[PDB]
């Protein structure tokens, strides 16, 4: 079905009404989303079918129709934009300066923006519009607020 | 079954709502892909 580049909502009819369980990015004929959104299950795009190609529970990422294509990275200095696609609400760009997740295996960018769980998979962009990662896997800090990692995959 | 619906183009919006802070957090990542705060 539809393979035009852009941000897409991930929906389900298994529960009451139509529910948005996540978001994803279509780029170079590949759909990129977070693993906890689809659990690696097949997706539908109109009459067409999208089968998983690559996935990883630890990275919390999954690609459909082909290998992961997103490889732009945060520069460690500039502000970024979360193209938040919230459930039942219009796509909206939110500008922020990312923080840092310091891990035993290096530092990762982090966006401190609080959105519904069905917003997971929303792309984070640089000033060029390039997807530097996905919003939706992070931690809930002491004051009850949410902080997500800027999760980026590897382009083979 | 799950399905996808187009929600828009991926472009930077000049004059967008600037919000959110930049916190530096000590975190751990487990084998199940879950983050946790290290203190
Ligand atoms: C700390 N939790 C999260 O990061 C939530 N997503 C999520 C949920 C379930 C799983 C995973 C991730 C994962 O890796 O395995 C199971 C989440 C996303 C968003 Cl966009 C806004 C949120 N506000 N509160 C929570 C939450």
């Amino acid at each position: 079905g539809e393979t035009t580049d852009g941000v897409y909502r991930v929906m389900t009819r298994r529960l009451l009404g139509s529910t948005q369980v996540g978001v994803g990015v279509m780029q170079e004929g590949v759909f990129h989303t977070m693993w906890h959104v689809t659990k690696g299950a097949a997706l539908r795009s109109g009459e067409g079918r999208l089968d998983p190609y690559w996935g990883d529970v630890k990275q919390d990422l999954v690609s459909y129709c082909g290998p992961w294509k997103l490889d732009a990275a945060w520069d460690g200095l500039s502000e970024v934009q979360l193209l938040a696609v919230p459930p039942g609400e219009r796509a909206k760009n939110i500008q922020t300066l990312p923080g840092i997740f310091k891990t035993k295996d290096g530092d990762i960018g982090a966006v401190a923006l609080d959105y519904p769980a069905g917003t997971s998979g929303s792309p984070i962009l640089d000033k060029c519009g390039r997807v530097i990662g996905l919003y939706g896997n992070g931690v809930v800090i002491k004051n009850g607020s949410y902080v997500s990692a800027i999760t980026q995959g590897k382009r083979e | 079954d799950m399905y996808i619906e187009r929600a828009g183009d991926i472009t930077w919006e000049k004059d967008a709502e600037v919000t959110g802070n930049s916190p530096r957090l000590d975190v751990a990542l487990d084998e199940s892909g879950d983050f946790s705060l290290v203190e």
